């Protein structure tokens, strides 16, 4: 009864990316890179208390 | 050279019933750190080689 929050851990996002980010080669040149993350959530027990609060 | 770094807090009584003023520790060691590593090498291989 008295208070209803379920926040529904969802299933459905993996889109993760990063911006514009800097590596090197051996010949010592600069070589800017760029790439994206695609993640699912596979076991919900562990990842749940494995961060606390589902904030993404 | 300038540099940035990225800390967490693990047992928090530790963070408490210690050392105190944490954000002073923290920074005014890494700046010690950083002139251990900076000492060594030349100025052309700071120039080329400060990512790795």
């Amino acid at each position: 009864p008295f208070i209803e929050t379920v926040k529904m851990l969802d299933a459905r996002i993996q889109t993760m990316d990063n911006q514009a980010d800097r590596f090197v080669t051996k010949e010592k040149k600069d070589l800017i890179v760029d790439s994206y993350i695609k993640w699912r959530i596979s076991d919900f027990s562990r990842y749940y208390l494995a961060t606390g609060g589902g904030d993404i | 050279v300038e540099m940035n770094v990225q800390y967490r807090v693990t047992n928090p009584e530790k963070y408490l019933y210690s050392v105190t003023s944490p954000d002073d520790s923290l920074r005014q060691a890494t700046d010690s750190a950083l002139r251990g590593v900076i000492g060594k090498y030349t100025m052309d291989r700071i120039l080329t080689e400060g990512r790795t």
